[PDB]
């Protein structure tokens, strides 16, 4: 299926549609895909 | 003593069909070895397995940018003829793009002395070792065989 959790991303287009979002964790340098439970 | 402490945070997600998700977070400490730099680093964990690490080829296919390698060393009596020294394994991971390398030295404490020889020029990235309860924490999450991300901090 689709699971890009904890993969690097530059935008939501690099993560799985709808159920993931691209975010820089607070205190970290890079952006990674994370779950998005909506909302 | 408290100098060269490496603080390592590891985060892993597990989803479910419901869309509920579990986050698994661990904080653990190891040491920056003299074989590498004392620098912060962060990236996706890749566990480096034995035959993959032995691959000698120079090909783009083997490069990935910005990952944190994890190597669990075997008992020396069970791995008496490795393909690379411990320093060579660190160098190889860095050549293949690792931003940092973490050795679990629990079963091969003698590797600490090999890594802490400062008679060679340091690698440009951190080469950290963990043992004991901290190594247990790291491998517990690495053994889930998912995509975890790790952040290594100095002080």
């Amino acid at each position: 299926g689709c699971n890009r959790l904890n993969k690097k991303c530059n935008s939501d287009a690099d993560c799985c549609a709808n159920k993931e979002k691209c975010e820089r964790p607070i205190g970290w340098k890079f952006m990674y895909c994370r779950p998005d439970v909506g909302p | 003593s408290t100098k060269e402490t490496a603080f390592v945070e590891v985060v892993l997600f597990e989803s479910s069909p419901s869309g509920d998700y579990t986050t698994y977070t661990t904080g653990l400490t190891g040491r920056f070895s003299r074989a590498g730099a004392t620098l912060s680093a962060e990236g996706e964990i890749v566990q480096m397995h034995p035959l993959g690490l032995c691959n000698n080829n120079d090909e783009e296919d083997l490069y990935e940018y910005g990952w944190v390698g994890v190597v669990k060393l075997e008992q020396p009596e069970l791995d008496p003829k490795p393909c690379l020294t411990v320093l060579g394994k660190a160098k190889r991971a860095v050549q293949r793009g690792a931003t940092a390398v973490i050795f679990d030295v629990s079963e091969n404490p003698e590797a600490i002395d090999q890594l802490n020889q400062g008679s060679e020029d340091p690698l440009k990235r951190p080469v950290v070792y963990v043992k004991g309860a901290d190594a247990i924490k790291l491998m517990n999450i690495v053994n889930k065989q998912k995509v975890a991300r790790a952040r290594i901090q100095h002080r």
